């Protein structure tokens, strides 16, 4: 985390710096998207 | 001279009130912003 670390979360691949988030997903929510319709928030499959 | 001064002051007050009252009077400027920003949005949408 906190580095340029490629990530493959449940088959969703991307590149970026992972940081702790303050957003509150709904219980079923998995992926988060921004105004740009691009992945900006993710949920770790192992730890909620 | 006095009549002209009074007319000028009244006219400038009326212009102040008219600007404070009509919202669309500044459209010639507003649309500029309302163009440029939205254009960017469309560009970003192309990423999806
Ligand atoms: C997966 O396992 C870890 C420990 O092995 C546990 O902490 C975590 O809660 C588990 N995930 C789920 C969704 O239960």
């Amino acid at each position: 985390k906190n580095k340029c670390v490629n990530f493959n979360f449940n088959g969703l691949k991307g590149t970026g710096v992972l940081t702790e988030s303050n957003k509150k997903f709904l219980p079923f929510q998995q992926f988060g998207r921004d105004i740009a319709d691009t992945t900006d928030a993710v949920r770790d499959p192992q730890t909620l | 001279q006095k009549l002209i001064a009074n007319q000028f002051n009244s006219a400038i007050g009326k212009i102040q009130d008219s600007l404070s009252s009509t919202p669309s009077a500044l459209g010639k400027l507003q649309d500029v912003v309302n163009h440029n920003a939205q254009a960017l949005n469309t560009l970003v949408k192309q990423l999806s």
